[PDB]
């Protein structure tokens, strides 16, 4: 049958989900100092 | 200076810059005053202040949605070539 690994490497779950909702508040920022 | 970037993590946070929220996921936000479906310009309804705390929730599942869909539209599992 089909053969696939369920288990990936960068496709991993991380926690910086802030920078995703900071866009509700801030849009272009001002500088880059990250 | 500091400055840190992910190839697989660049690829897909700085391509969200420009990229248009489909029909499958417009259908979650519906009556939008923009009536456009690009990001930098549908991020307007937030700055703008008309976006309340109940379009907010439904914002989120749009914005996480759209992440996954466009891994996959990047792969694609259908090749006509």
């Amino acid at each position: 049958s089909t053969d696939s690994t369920p288990m990936f490497e960068y496709e991993n779950l991380e926690d910086n989900s802030k920078e995703w909702t900071s866009l509700f508040d801030n849009d272009i920022p001002v500088t880059t100092d990250d | 200076q500091r400055r840190q970037l992910t190839p697989q993590q660049q690829q897909l946070v700085n391509q969200m810059k420009v990229a248009p929220i489909p029909k499958q996921l417009l259908q979650r936000i519906p009556n939008i005053p923009p009536n456009i479906n690009t990001w930098q310009q549908v991020t307007a309804l937030a700055q703008q202040k008309l976006l309340t705390p109940q379009d907010m929730e439904a914002a989120k599942e749009v914005y996480k949605i759209h992440q996954q869909l466009l891994f996959k539209a990047r792969l694609q599992q259908q090749q006509a070539q």
